DNA sequence: TATAATGGGAGCTGTCACGGATG
DNA sequence: CATCCGTGACACCAGG
C-alpha cells in the first residue's frame, strides 16, 4: 500500500481529485528538474543503487510524501495558468 | 505462478519481458550512464542478446523504481480483473501473481495466463498507484465484504 | 478548437460530389507490368493523391518546396501519402439508385 | 495435512442406512403390487427414500468426523473452508447419491458406491451422463451471462 | 523388474487394429489392390458409374481406373512439402450413336492422395488427418409434433446434399400435407402422380378412422396422372414453363433420379425395416415403361396414419439413438468430393461435346481434368475435417484418428447444437467414450471411438458381446449395433463365473440400457470387458474407478499433450493397454519373423530371418514432428541377440521397452509447502533437472526465399551489409549458418540482401553521407534472424535453387532455404505438469535438493502436491496410485492394475506390509532403533487416531505405512513434519504448454494496414488485445488518463505514438494524444455509405480531424 | 413505459452509443434522417472518439483542480499585490 | 563455473538491552536458514539465565490455596515470581534464597526483596503482591541458574514440606524469529539474506545471546576432532 | 469497496453491470440465469 | 465476321425474441 | 385483436 494513503484519502472530497493533483504536481517536478520541491533534504525519497542511495527519479512518490508534508496547496482556480507557468520558469529555469 | 514471498502490491516480472516493455525508458537510462554514446546505440546493444551486459539490468532496475504495470486475466468480469503491482524483477520467464489477489482475478495455476500493460505518463502511473493498486482494493465494489481475504493454505493453517 | 459534438446526417448527391477528388471511370487497379495505379481506376493517383511524400507520378516534382503544385505533366499532387487514407472519389451513375439502408 | 485413502473413513453406519432402506423398499414395492401405489407414486416414493437416505449418510460421515476423528484432513478442510463441501464430502465417505438420466428423469437405482469404495461400469457410465450435462449447461450459459453483461453496461456507461 | 498384474477377467477378444476406422475405410474407398472387373460399385468405382456415362450425338462411357505407384516417397514429400498420391488413369471410350466410330483412350485425371500406413495423409508436406463425422442416419423417420400432441411428423431423409428432406404432416385442416423445398402442398397431387387412384388409396388406408378423408379431394382424382403432374410441376415452379418433358425432368430428377436423388444403403436398409416393405433402388420411386411407379409414399403415409390411430406397432423415433446416427469414415467424405469433382468434369465433357469437330474428338480432348483435381485438393487442404495431425506424442495421433465430429461439411454449426447432440445417449455404451470430449463450447460434439468399437460397412458404431445359452458364457462374440442391441438382456462383464457358467444367483444387466437385476436362465449375452466402455485414452488411467468423470476427462485428454522425454518411462501402474498402444500407433520398430539380429546401428537395424534373407531396417532419428516434438527410435536390441516374431526391435518416442512412456515415474509426497503450492501449483526438486528427468528435445524449422524482384533479384549471401565478423561469424561461405552452431536471438540463420526502393535520400542523409564519405550501398540487410526468446542448435540446413536438379520453385522464387534448429528443454518455472487423474498444474518453484522433504534414511522426494487439490477434484485415484507406487518402490516392480478389475485396498496393504519389512528392517539389521522425530510423530499419530496406542514404534510405524503414509523431515529444519504424510510414486507427465512459448513483450512494432493498430499474436511481435471489458475495467476504475493512454498514444494515434517514444527516449513527459487513427477511418467509411459525420465544437461549427488534407 | 435492457440502450439519445452496441444500420439510418447530434455525454462515444471520459480523474468537479507550493503561491501573490 | 563470494556484512540494529535485529547479507543459497535454525534452537536452550524454581509462602500449604489478607491467590503471585529477572554478578554462585517479609497496606515490588550479595535484580519495579489492614506475606523464593526451560513438576525441588515448585524459566531470551529474503548482487540470483530478532529480559542482551550462541555452536564443531 | 461515502466521478453505472454480471456464471430448484434475463 | 443455332439450375437443411405485415 | 414471418442477436483472452 502506498505510506500514508488513507490520510491522502482523507484529504480529499473525492479519491480522484487527489489522483489530479498528485500527478499534476509530479508532471510539475518532472519539468523543473525537482528544483522546486517542498521537502527538506533529509525528507528527498531515496532510491537503493549499486554504488549508495540516490534521489528516488519517481516524480509521483516525490509527489505523494509533499502532499503528505501538509505544504503544498490545492485547489481550484487558484491562478490563472500562464501565470502559473510563468512564476514557476522564472523561480526554477529548465 | 504463484509468488507466496510478494506483498500484496508486488508481483514478479521476469527481466525479459521488461527490458521489452520498458525499452524506450532502458535506452534514455542507459544513456544517462555510461552504458551507450546514445539512444540508437543502446537499441543496437539490446537488439542481441549475446550483447547485454549486467549494467543494463541494474539500469533496468532504476528505471523501474516506484512504477506500477497492470496486471489483466481474461474474462475481465469486473474492475478487479485488472489491479496494479509494483514489479519486483526476477529470473524466468513466468509472472508471479500474490496469492490474496487470485480470487479477485479468479486465477489458479494450472496453466493460466495474464497480460501486462505498462501505464506510460505520470498521470496513467497516479491514476494506477493510486486508484488501481491491489492493495487499495480490499473490498469488493459489489458487495462490500473482503475480497482479497485469507484462502485454502492461508486458512487451513491458521 | 475542441471537439464536443458529432453531428450525422444524410448526403446530398451535391455534397458527395463536394467530397470527391474525381470521378472513377474505370474499373481498372494497377498496370499488370509497371504495378503503378492506373489512370482514372480505383487507385489513380491523380484523384485519391501521390503514393510518395511530395513526389508525383512522373517524377518531375519530387521535394517538400513544391507543395499543393499540381503536375502538368501527370496530373499528381504534391503533398503527402497519408492524404490516400481520406480523399474520396465518386461514381456518377447513369440511373439513380437507391440506398438500400434506407429500403429494407 | 495429507490425504491418503484411509481418510476417507467409511462410517459404521452407512451399512446400517443401507440396510434399513432396502428394507424400507419392499414395503413400497409390496404396495405396489397390490394396487395401493401407482407408477408415478411409486417412483417419487423410492425417490424420496434415497434422498432422506443420502442425507442420513453425510450426517453419519459427518458425525464420525466430528467426534472420533476431529482432525481428520478432509473434515478439516471442509470445516475451514479451505477445500470442499459437504456433498463432495459424501461422494468420498459415504455413497455417490442419485444419477440422472438425459431426460433429466433420475434413476431408481442409486449409485451406492463412494469413491473409496470404486464404482462400477455402470455406475460410472450412469454418472457420465449428469457430468456430460452439467459440463454442456456450463458452457451454453458463459455466452449467455456475457451477453447480459455486455447489455447492462450499454444500458448504464452513462 | 517384477511386474505384477491384478484382475480377475479374462479377455475373451483383443482390441481390434485401432486404427482400422481409418486404413479400411480408405482401402475400402479406393479398392487399389482389387483388379478392374472384380470391383464392387462402391467408392470412387461407384462415383465414376454414377457420373458416366455422358450422353448428348455422341457418348463418353467408362470401362475402368487404375492407380499407378507415388512419384515420390513419404519422407521425400514430407521434406520437399510435396503431396503422398498416386496417379489416377481412367480408360474411356468415345461413341458416336449415328456414325458407330469406336475411339478409346486411357485419360489421366490427375493425382489422388494415399493413405500412410498408420492412417493419416500428407497433403503439401504437412502430416493431416480426416476425422469421421457422425450425422443423422438417412431412412424414414416419425416424429411427435411439438405444438400438436396428438399428430406427428413423418421425416424422409436422404444422404448430406443427395436430395432433399420431405416431411408429410396431418394439417389442423385434415388434408395431409407435404413439405419439400419449404413448399407445403397436399400429398394427393403426388399420390395422384404416382398412378394411384382412388381404389387403391381407399382399400389401403380407410382402415385408419377417418384419417383417409383427409387424403380424398375430388378435383385431383378428375384428372390423369399427366395435368397433376403439370399442375404439380406448376406448385412448385413459379414462373417456369409448365412443358411436358420438363415436368417429367423435374419430377424424375427429385423422386426417381439415382444420379441426383440417393438414401444410403444405410437409408435403404432402415427404411425397409421400419416400413416393412422392400426397395429396388435407392429412391422414392421409378420411372418405368414411361410413369412413375411408387416405392416409399404410401408405405410412410399408412405408417404415420398407423402411429397417429394409435395402431400397436408402430412409436415414434429416438434420433439420438446411435441406431439412427452413423459414421461418415474417410472413405465416404473422400468419395463425396470425388463425386462433385466427377460431376463438374461430366458438365466440362458436355459443354466440349456440343460444339467441336463431331468426329475429331478423342476422349482427351473432352476431358479436363482440372475441375476434379481443385474438388479433391480443397477436400484434403481447406475442409473441417481435414485437420492439422496431432502428433505431439503417438497416443495423440491414434486418438486424432479415432475421433469423431458432429461438425464440418454437412453437420452442426456450433452455437446452434442443443444439449440432444451433446448428451451421452444410452447407445454410447460400448460405441462412443463417454469421457473424452472436450471441456467448451465443442463440449459432446468433438467425441471418441471405444476401444473394442468397430464401424460395420453401413456406417453405425457396433461393439462387441459374449454369447450366454442356459448360464454358460460361449466364446462366440458378436458385434451388434445399438437397434440389435436393444433386443436382449445383457450382463455385465463382473459377473463371477466358476470357468464358464454364471456363478450368481442374482447377476446386473442392461434391457435397452436400463439396469436391472436378473436370474442367469434370462441372461442373453454378457459384456466382453470393462475396457468397451471408455476410449483409448480414458483406459490408460489406473483406478478410474475412483475418479470423478470430470477429471478423468482431463487426465484423459491431457495424455494427447505429453511430451516425449529423452528419459521417458511407463507408468509403474499401468492399466494393461500402453503395449497395444504403442504397437498399434506404429511407435516403434518389430520383428517381422524369427530370426538373429545381425547388426545394430544408431541408425538402422539389420536382421537375418529363417528365410536367410537380410532385412535392413532404418531408425528415424531426430525428426520434427508437427508440433515440433522429437520423433526419433532408438534400438533396444544387440548384436547376436535371437529375436522372435513381433519382439521389439526399437523403442519410439515416448515408449520404453516397447511400454507408453509419457512421464516419469516421480516421489511425491502430498503436503502443502509455504504457499509454493498454493491453487494447483507444484513444487519440484532440482535433482529432477540434475538427472534429466522432464527434459525434451523440440526442433523448429525457420524459412527464407529469394526471389525476382521489379528492382533486382534477393541473393542469400555473405555479403550482408554494415555487418562485423563477429556478426558472420556462424555464417558459412553461401551465407548459411553451419551446422552445428548455437543460435541466440538476434543472430543470423541465412542472409540475404535485397534492393531498396527509389530512397530519394533526405537532406539530411545527402549531409551524412558527404560527412562520412561513404556511398550508400544498392542492396539493403533483409537477412533472417533468431525470434525473440528463440534459438538453440543448428541441426539441419536444406537449400533448393532454381537452375539444380530435380527442383523447380513457384514463379519468381530463385531459391528457398530451411534451417533446423534443435533445443533440449530442461523443467523450468511455468512449465505445466499433470497426471493421469486430471491433476494438473504449472511449476512454481524449484527447490534445491537439501530443501526438499525427505525420508529418515536421507531420500528426497520429487515432486510436492497440494492436498487441497484432491477433495474438491474427487480424483481420488491419483491416491491410490500413489499408496502402491510407494510399495513398488521399495520391492523393485510395477504393477498392472486394470480398470473396474484391478489392485483392491487389502491387495495394495499386503503390498505395503512387503514394503515396509524391506523399507525397516533393513534399518534395524543396519545398527539403527527409531528415531526421537519418529517417536514424536508417533505421539501426534496416536493423538490423530492413526495407530493403536500401546504398540510399539515399529508396529505403529508399520501401521503408518499400510495407510501409506511415512514419517518425513523438513530439509530446512531437520524437525519432522508434525504428521504422518503420504509419500509414494505417481506418474507425470510434462504437457505441451511451456512458458518458454508462451512469455511474450513489446514495446513497439508492426502496425496493421487500414486500422494502424498494433498486430496481434507472438509471431507477428504483436500488442496484447484491450477490449471492451478492458476498457470496461478502466472505466469502473476511473483510470481516464490510463484508458486514453490505451486508446489513443499505445494503438493508434500515429502523431501521439510517434510523440509518445520520442518523448520517453529523451526523458520528456508523454504529449497529449490526438485524434486515433481508426475514428477517421470509420467517418472515411460511413462517409463511403453516403453518411455526412462531423465533428463539431460547442457553437456547432465543423472541426477538421484532417488537418484540411482532404478538402478542397 | 418500461422497457427491457436491450431496447433501452437502444433508445438512447447518443447515437455513437447505440450503433456501436446492436441494429447498427437501423439506428444509423434513423439518426441521419434526423441530423443527430451525439453531445458525447457517456463513456462509450468518448471512448470511440479517444477522448478523456467524464469519469474518475476526468470528471469535470475535479479535473480542473491545481497544485502550487507555498514559495511559488506567495511569489504569485505579490505579483497581483503589486499591481 | 567459476565462483567469487564476497565476505557478507554484519549488520546490527538495537534498542536498549531487550531487543536487537541482526542482518547477514549476502550468502550463499540456502545458508539463511542454515544459520538461522540452529542459532534459534540454542538461543531458546542453552543461553545461561537465572529463575524462580521454589516458593514457600508461610501459612500456605498448597499452590491452588487462597491467603487471607492479600487479593491475589498464590497462583498469581507465582506467575509474578516466575517474571522476576534476576541477575548473578559473580560467575561461581549458582542459587540464592531471597527473603521477603511484609504486611499493613502497601504493594509489594521487586525491591522489597531483602538484598543478597551479588544479586542484581533488573526489574525492582516489578509487582508482586497487594496486602491490606491485616495481611502478612512471608515468603521466601529460591533463584537458580540454568539454562532452557523446566516444568515444575521436572525438577521438584523441595527445602521444606510446603515449599511450591516453579515453572523454572531459565531462558534470557524470550523470542526468537528469524526470516530468510532472496537477494542478488550484481547477477549472481539465488542469494540469501537472514534476519534475526531476539528478545531477552535485560540480564543478557539480545547481541550477547547471539556471542554465546554461536561460541556453542563452534565449540559444538570442534567435537568431531577425536576418534 | 472503500466503506465510506462514494467518491463524485465513480462510473457508478459500470461498476452496477459488472457487479451484476460478474457471478453470472454461477447461476445454476431454481429458476437462475434465464429468470435473470427475463426480468 | 454468314449453314443453323432462340428461356438456368442449385438447393442442401439453429434457437430464440421482436417488431411489422396480413388476414 | 391474433398468428406468421423476416431479421436481428447469440462471452473473453490465446493461436490460427
Ligand atoms: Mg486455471
Ligand atoms: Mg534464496
Ligand atoms: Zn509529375
Amino acid at each position: 500500500a502506498e505510506p500514508g494513503i488513507d490520510k491522502l484519502f482523507g484529504m480529499v472530497d473525492s479519491k480522484y481529485r487527489l489522483t489530479v493533483v498528485v500527478a499534476k504536481r509530479a508532471q510539475q517536478l518532472l519539468r523543473h528538474g525537482f528544483k522546486n520541491t517542498v521537502l527538506e533534504p533529509e525528507e528527498r525519497p531515496k532510491m537503493q543503487t549499486l554504488e549508495g542511495l540516490f534521489d528516488d527519479p519517481n516524480a509521483v512518490t516525490w509527489a505523494m510524501k509533499e502532499l503528505l508534508t501538509g505544504r503544498l496547496v490545492f485547489g481550484e482556480n487558484l491562478v490563472p495558468e500562464d501565470r502559473l507557468q510563468k512564476e514557476m520558469e522564472r523561480l526554477y529555469p529548465v | 505462478v504463484v509468488g507466496p514471498q510478494l506483498k500484496l502490491h508486488q508481483c514478479g516480472l521476469p527481466k525479459r519481458m521488461a527490458l521489452e516493455l520498458f525499452k524506450p525508458f532502458l535506452l534514455k537510462k542507459m544513456e544517462e550512464k555510461g552504458i551507450a554514446p546514445n539512444v540508437k546505440a543502446a537499441r543496437r546493444m539490446l537488439e542481441r542478446q549475446r550483447d547485454i551486459k549486467d549494467e543494463v539490468w541494474d539500469a533496468l532496475e532504476e528505471v523501474i523504481h516506484g512504477k506500477v504495470v497492470l496486471l489483466n486475466r481474461a474474462p475481465t468480469l469486473h474492475r478487479l480483473g485488472i489491479q496494479a503491482f509494483q514489479p519486483v524483477l526476477v529470473e524466468g520467464q513466468s509472472i508471479q501473481l500474490h496469492p490474496l489477489v487470485c480470487e479477485a482475478f479468479n486465477a489458479d495455476f494450472d496453466g493460466d495466463q495474464m497480460a501486462v500493460h505498462v501505464p506510460l505518463s505520470s498521470f496513467a502511473q497516479a491514476e494506477a498507484r493510486i486508484q488501481m493498486l491491489s492493495a487499495h482494493n480490499l473490498l469488493s465494489p459489489a458487495s462490500g465484504e473482503p475480497l482479497a481475504k485469507p484462502s485454502r493454505d492461508i486458512i487451513l493453517g491458521l | 478548437k475542441e471537439v464536443r459534438k458529432v453531428r450525422i446526417a444524410l448526403a446530398s448527391p451535391e455534397k458527395i460530389r463536394s467530397w470527391s477528388y474525381g470521378e472513377v471511370e474505370k474499373p481498372e487497379t494497377i498496370n499488370y507490368r509497371t504495378l503503378k495505379p492506373e489512370r482514372d481506376g480505383l487507385f489513380d493517383e491523380r484523384i485519391f493523391g501521390p503514393i510518395k511524400d511530395y513526389e508525383c507520378a512522373c517524377g518531375k516534382y519530387k521535394r517538400q518546396r513544391f507543395e499543393g503544385k499540381v503536375c502538368e505533366r501527370c496530373g499528381v499532387e504534391v503533398t503527402k501519402s497519408i492524404v490516400r487514407r481520406y480523399r474520396m472519389g465518386h461514381i456518377e451513375l447513369a440511373t439513380p439508385a437507391a440506398h438500400i439502408w434506407f429500403v429494407k | 495435512i495429507t490425504i491418503g485413502i484411509d481418510d476417507a473413513v467409511i462410517p459404521e453406519e452407512k451399512k446400517q442406512y443401507l440396510e434399513e432402506a432396502d428394507r424400507k423398499l419392499l414395503q413400497i414395492e409390496q404396495a405396489y403390487e397390490m394396487g395401493f401405489l401407482t407408477d408415478r407414486e411409486r417412483y417419487d416414493q423410492i425417490l424420496q427414500l434415497w434422498t432422506e437416505t443420502t442425507e442420513k449418510v453425510t450426517q453419519a460421515v459427518f458425525k464420525n468426523f466430528e467426534e472420533n476423528y476431529p482432525f481428520n484432513p478432509l473434515y478439516v478442510m471442509a470445516q475451514s473452508g479451505a477445500r470442499g463441501n459437504p456433498q463432495q464430502i459424501r461422494q468420498l465417505c459415504g455413497l455417490r447419491g442419485l444419477m440422472q438420466k438425459p431426460s433429466g428423469e433420475t434413476f431408481e437405482v442409486p449409485v451406492r458406491s463412494s469413491f473409496r469404495e470404486g464404482l462400477t461400469v455402470l455406475e460410472y457410465f450412469i454418472s457420465s451422463h449428469g457430468a456430460r450435462k452439467g459440463g454442456a449447461d456450463t458452457a451454453l450459459r458463459t455466452a449467455d451471462s456475457g451477453y447480459l453483461t455486455r447489455k447492462l453496461v450499454d444500458v448504464t456507461h452513462e | 523388474m517384477e511386474i505384477k498384474r491384478f484382475g480377475r477377467i479374462r479377455e475373451v477378444i483383443p482390441l481390434p487394429p485401432l486404427t482400422e476406422i481409418q486404413v479400411e475405410s480408405y482401402r475400402r474407398a479406393l479398392q487399389a489392390d482389387v483388379p478392374p472387373e472384380k470391383r464392387e460399385n462402391v467408392g470412387i468405382q461407384a462415383a465414376f458409374r454414377e457420373t458416366f456415362p455422358i450422353e448428348e450425338g455422341l457418348v463418353l462411357d467408362f470401362l475402368e481406373y487404375r492407380l499407378g505407384e507415388p512419384p515420390f516417397p513419404q519422407d521425400e514429400c514430407r521434406e520437399k512439402d510435396l503431396t503422398y498420391q498416386a496417379p489416377l488413369y481412367a480408360r474411356l471410350q468415345l461413341i458416336h450413336k449415328d456414325t458407330g466410330l469406336i475411339k478409346e483412350d486411357e485419360v489421366f485425371l490427375g493425382h489422388i492422395p494415399l493413405m500412410t500406413e498408420d492412417g493419416s495423409f500428407i497433403i503439401n508436406g504437412a502430416d493431416r488427418v480426416i476425422v469421421s463425422q457422425i450425422h443423422r442416419s438417412p431412412g424414414v423417420y416419425f416424429t411427435p409434433d411439438p405444438a400438436r400432441p396428438g399428430r406427428y411428423i413423418a421425416s424422409i431423409i436422404p444422404l448430406p446434399k443427395r436430395g432433399p428432406w420431405i416431411d408429410l404432416e396431418v394439417e389442423p385442416n385434415g388434408v395431409v400435407s407435404m413439405k419439400v423445398n419449404k413448399r407445403k402442398f397436399p400429398l394427393v397431387l403426388l399420390l395422384r402422380v404416382l398412378g394411384y387412384d382412388q381404389e387403391t388409396l381407399a382399400r389401403e388406408l380407410g382402415a385408419y378412422g377417418e384419417l383417409v378423408q383427409g387424403l380424398m379431394d375430388e378435383s385431383v382424382f378428375a384428372m390423369r396422372p399427366e395435368e397433376a403432374l403439370i399442375r404439380l410441376f406448376t406448385l412448385l415452379r413459379p414462373g417456369d414453363p409448365p412443358k411436358r418433358d420438363k415436368a417429367v425432368a423435374y419430377v424424375y430428377g427429385l423422386i426417381a433420379d439415382p444420379r441426383r436423388y440417393d438414401l444410403g444403403e444405410a437409408g435403404r436398409y432402415k427404411a425397409e425395416e421400419k416400413l416393412g416393405i422392400r426397395l429396388s433402388g435407392r429412391t422414392l420411386a421409378r420411372f418405368e415403361d414411361g410413369e412413375f411407379k411408387d416405392e416409399v409414399f404410401l408405405p410412410t403415409l399408412r405408417y404415420l396414419f398407423a402411429l397417429t390411430a394409435g395402431v400397436p406397432g408402430h412409436e415414434v423415433d429416438d434420433i439420438d439413438h446411435l441406431g439412427n446416427r452413423r459414421i461418415r469414415t474417410v472413405g465416404e467424405l473422400m468419395t463425396d468430393q470425388f463425386r462433385v469433382g466427377l460431376a463438374r468434369l461430366a458438365r466440362g465433357v458436355r459443354e466440349r461435346m456440343l460444339m467441336g469437330s463431331e468426329d475429331s474428338l478423342t476422349p482427351a480432348k473432352l476431358v479436363n481434368s482440372r475441375p476434379l483435381e481443385a474438388a479433391i485438393r480443397e477436400f484434403f487442404s481447406r475442409s473441417q475435417l481435414s485437420q492439422f495431425k496431432d502428433e505431439t506424442n503417438p497416443l495423440s495421433s491414434l486418438r486424432h484418428k479415432r475421433r469423431i465430429s458432429a461438425l464440418g461439411p454437412g453437420g452442426l454449426t456450433r452455437e446452434r447444437a442443443g444439449f440432444d447432440v451433446r448428451d451421452v445417449h444410452r447407445t454410447h455404451y460400448g460405441r462412443i467414450c463417454p469421457v473424452e470430449t472436450p471441456e467448451g463450447a465443442n463440449i459432446g460434439l468433438i467425441t471418441s471411438l471405444a476401444a473394442y468399437a468397430r464401424v460395420d460397412e453401413l456406417g453405425f458404431i457396433r461393439t462387441p458381446y459374449r454369447r450366454v445359452v442356459g448360464g454358460v458364457v460361449t466364446d462366440e462374440v458378436v458385434y451388434m449395433t445399438a437397434t440389435e442391441e436393444d433386443r436382449y438382456t445383457i450382463a455385465q462383464a463382473n459377473t463371477p463365473l466358476e470357468g464358464n457358467r454364471i456363478a450368481a444367483e442374482r447377476v446386473v444387466a442392461r434391457r435397452k440400457g436400463e439396469p436391472v437385476i436378473v436370474s442367469p436362465e434370462e441372461v442373453e449375452f454378457m459384456d466382453v470387458s470393462p475396457k468397451q466402455v471408455f476410449s483409448v485414452n480414458t483406459n490408460l488411467i489406473p483406478f478410474l474407478e475412483h475418479d470423478d468423470a470430470n477429471r478423468a476427462l482431463m487426465g484423459s485428454n491431457m495424455q494427447t499433450q505429453a511430451v516425449p522425454l529423452i528419459r521417458a518411462q511407463a507408468p509403474v501402474v499401468m492399466t494393461g493397454l500402453e503395449e497395444r498402444v504403442v504397437r498399434d500407433s506404429l511407435a516403434a520398430l518389430y520383428a517381422e519373423e524369427d530370426g538373429e539380429v545381425a547388426k545394430v546401428d544408431g541408425n538402422r537395424i539389420v536382421v537375418r530371418y529363417e528365410d536367410g534373407r537380410l532385412v535392413e531396417y532404418p531408425l528415424r532419428r531426430f525428426y520434427r514432428s508437427n508440433q515440433g516434438t522429437a520423433l526419433d527410435q532408438r534400438p533396444r536390441v544387440v548384436v547376436g541377440q535371437r529375436v522372435r516374431k513381433g519382439d521389439l526391435l526399437a523403442d519410439g518416442p515416448a515408449s520404453e521397452n516397447g511400454f507408453l512412456a509419457l512421464g516419469q515415474n516421480v516421489l511425491v509426497a502430498i503436503m502443502p509447502f509455504d504457499g509454493y503450492n498454493f491453487e494447483d501449483a507444484i513444487v519440484i526438486s532440482e535433482e529432477l533437472l540434475k538427472r534429466d528427468f522432464y527434459t525434451s528435445i523440440h526442433i523448429e524449422r525457420y524459412e527464407i526465399e529469394a526471389r525476382d524482384t521489379k528492382l533486382g533479384p534477393e541473393r542469400i549471401t555473405r555479403d550482408i551489409p554494415h555487418l562485423s565478423e563477429a556478426a558472420l561469424r556462424d555464417l558459412d561461405e553461401e551465407g548459411v549458418v553451419r551446422i552445428g552452431a548455437e543460435v541466440k536471438p538476434g543472430d543470423i540463420l541465412v542472409g540475404r540482401t535485397s534492393f531498396k526502393g527509389e530512397s530519394e535520400p533526405t537532406p539530411e542523409e545527402r549531409l551524412l553521407r558527404s560527412i562520412f564519405g561513404e556511398k550508400a550501398r544498392d542492396v539493403k540487410d533483409t537477412s533472417l534472424r533468431v525470434p525473440p526468446g528463440e534459438g538453440g542448435i543448428v541441426v539441419r540446413t536444406v537449400r533448393l535453387r532454381r537452375g539444380d536438379p530435380g527442383v523447380e520453385l513457384k514463379p519468381g522464387v530463385r531459391e528457398v532455404v530451411r534451417v533446423y534448429v534443435a533445443q533440449k528443454r530442461k523443467l523450468q518455472v511455468g512449465d505445466k505438469l499433470a497426471n493421469r487423474h486430471g491433476n494438473k498444474g504449472v511449476v512454481a518453484k524449484i527447490l534445491p535438493v537439501e530443501d526438499m522433504p525427505h525420508l529418515p534414511d536421507g531420500t528426497p522426494v520429487d515432486v510436492i502436491l497440494n492436498p487441497l487439490g484432491v477433495p474438491s477434484r474427487m480424483n481420488l485415484g491419483q491416491i491410490l496410485e500413489t499408496h502402491l507406487g510407494l510399495a513398488g518402490y521399495f520391492l523393485g516392480q510395477r504393477y498392472i492394475s486394470p480398470i473396474f478389475d484391478g489392485a483392491k485396498e487389502p491387495e495394495i496393504k499386503e503390498l505395503l506390509a512387503q514394503a515396509f519389512e524391506v523399507y525397516f528392517g533393513k534399518r534395524k539389521g543396519e545398527g539403527f532403533g527409531v528415531d526421537k522425530r519418529e517417536v514424536e510423530v508417533l505421539r501426534r499419530a496416536e493423538k490423530l487416531g492413526l495407530v493403536t496406542p500401546g504398540k510399539t514404534p515399529e508396529e505403529q510405524l508399520k501401521e503408518l505405512f499400510l495407510q501409506g503414509k511415512v514419517v518425513l523431515y523438513d530439509g530446512r529444519t531437520g524437525e519432522p513434519i508434525e504428521g504422518p504424510i503420504v509419500v509414494g510414486q505417481m506418474f507425470i507427465m510434462k504437457l505441451y504448454h511451456m512458458v518458454e512459448d508462451k512469455m511474450h513483450a513489446r514495446s513497439t512494432g508492426p502496425y496493421s494496414l487500414i486500422t494502424q493498430q498494433p498486430l496481434g499474436g507472438k509471431a507477428q511481435f504483436g500488442g496484447q488485445r484491450f477490449g471492451e471489458m478492458e476498457v470496461w475495467a478502466l472505466e469502473a476504475y476511473g483510470a481516464a488518463h490510463t484508458l486514453q493512454e490505451m486508446l489513443t498514444l499505445k494503438s493508434d494515434d500515429i502523431e501521439g505514438r510517434n510523440a509518445a517514444y520520442e518523448a520517453i527516449i529523451k526523458g520528456e513527459d508523454v504529449p497529449e494524444p490526438s485524434v486515433p487513427e481508426s475514428f477517421r477511418v470509420l467517418v472515411k467509411e460511413l462517409q463511403a455509405l453516403a453518411l455526412d459525420v462531423q465533428t463539431l465544437d460547442e457553437k456547432d461549427n465543423p472541426v477538421d480531424i484532417f488537418e484540411g488534407l482532404a478538402s478542397k | 413505459l418500461l422497457m427491457g435492457v436491450t431496447k433501452s440502450a437502444l433508445s438512447t439519445k447518443s447515437w455513437l452509443s447505440a450503433a456501436s452496441f446492436q441494429n447498427t444500420t437501423h439506428v444509423l439510418t434513423e439518426a441521419a434522417i434526423a441530423g443527430k447530434k451525439d453531445e458525447l455525454i457517456g463513456l462509450k462515444e468518448n471512448v470511440i472518439l479517444g477522448r478523456l471520459i467524464p469519469a474518475g480523474t476526468g470528471s469535470d468537479f475535479v479535473r480542473f483542480t491545481q497544485v502550487v507550493d507555498q514559495k511559488t503561491l506567495k511569489a504569485i501573490e505579490e505579483a497581483r499585490k503589486e499591481a | 563455473l567459476d565462483s567469487k563470494l564476497k565476505a557478507p556484512v554484519f549488520t546490527v540494529r538495537t534498542q536498549g538491552r531487550e531487543y536487537g535485529e541482526f542482518v547477514l547479507e549476502p550468502l550463499e543459497r540456502g545458508f539463511g536458514v542454515t544459520l538461522g535454525n540452529p542459532l534459534r534452537r540454542i538461543l531458546l536452550s542453552s543461553i545461561p539465565g537465572t529463575a524462580v524454581t521454589s516458593v514457600y509462602i508461610e501459612d500456605v500449604l498448597h499452590e491452588f490455596s487462597t491467603i487471607p489478607g492479600v487479593k491475589e491467590d498464590v497462583v498469581e503471585i507465582i506467575l509474578n515470581l516466575k517474571e522476576l529477572v534476576v541477575r548473578f554478578l559473580n560467575p561461581s554462585l549458582q542459587t540464592v534464597t531471597l527473603l521477603l517479609k511484609a504486611e499493613g497496606p502497601k504493594e509489594v515490588k521487586a525491591r522489597d526483596f531483602l538484598p543478597v550479595a551479588d544479586v542484581e535484580i533488573m526489574n525492582p519495579d516489578l509487582h508482586i503482591a497487594t496486602l491490606e489492614e491485616g495481611g502478612r506475606l512471608n515468603m521466601e523464593v529460591r533463584v537458580d541458574r540454568g539454562v532452557g526451560y523446566v516444568p515444575a513438576e521436572k525438577h521438584g525441588i523441595k527445602d521444606r514440606i510446603n515449599a511450591i515448585p516453579v515453572d523454572a524459566v531459565f531462558s534470557p531470551v524470550r523470542r526468537v524469529a528469524f526470516q530468510v529474503e532472496d537477494t542478488r548482487l550484481g547477477q549472481r540470483t539465488d542469494l540469501d539474506k537472514l534476519t534475526l530478532r531476539i528478545w531477552t529480559d535485560g540480564s543478557v542482551t539480545p547481541l550477547e545471546a547471539l556471542n554465546q550462541a554461536v561460541e556453542i555452536l563452534r565449540e559444538h564443531l570442534t567435537y568431531f576432532s577425536n576418534p | 469497496s472503500m466503506a465510506r461515502p462514494v467518491s463524485i466521478g465513480e462510473a457508478v453505472g459500470i461498476v452496477a453491470a459488472q457487479s451484476i454480471g460478474e457471478p453470472g456464471t454461477q447461476l445454476t430448484i431454481t429458476q437462475g440465469l434465464p429468470r435473470v434475463i427475463e426480468l
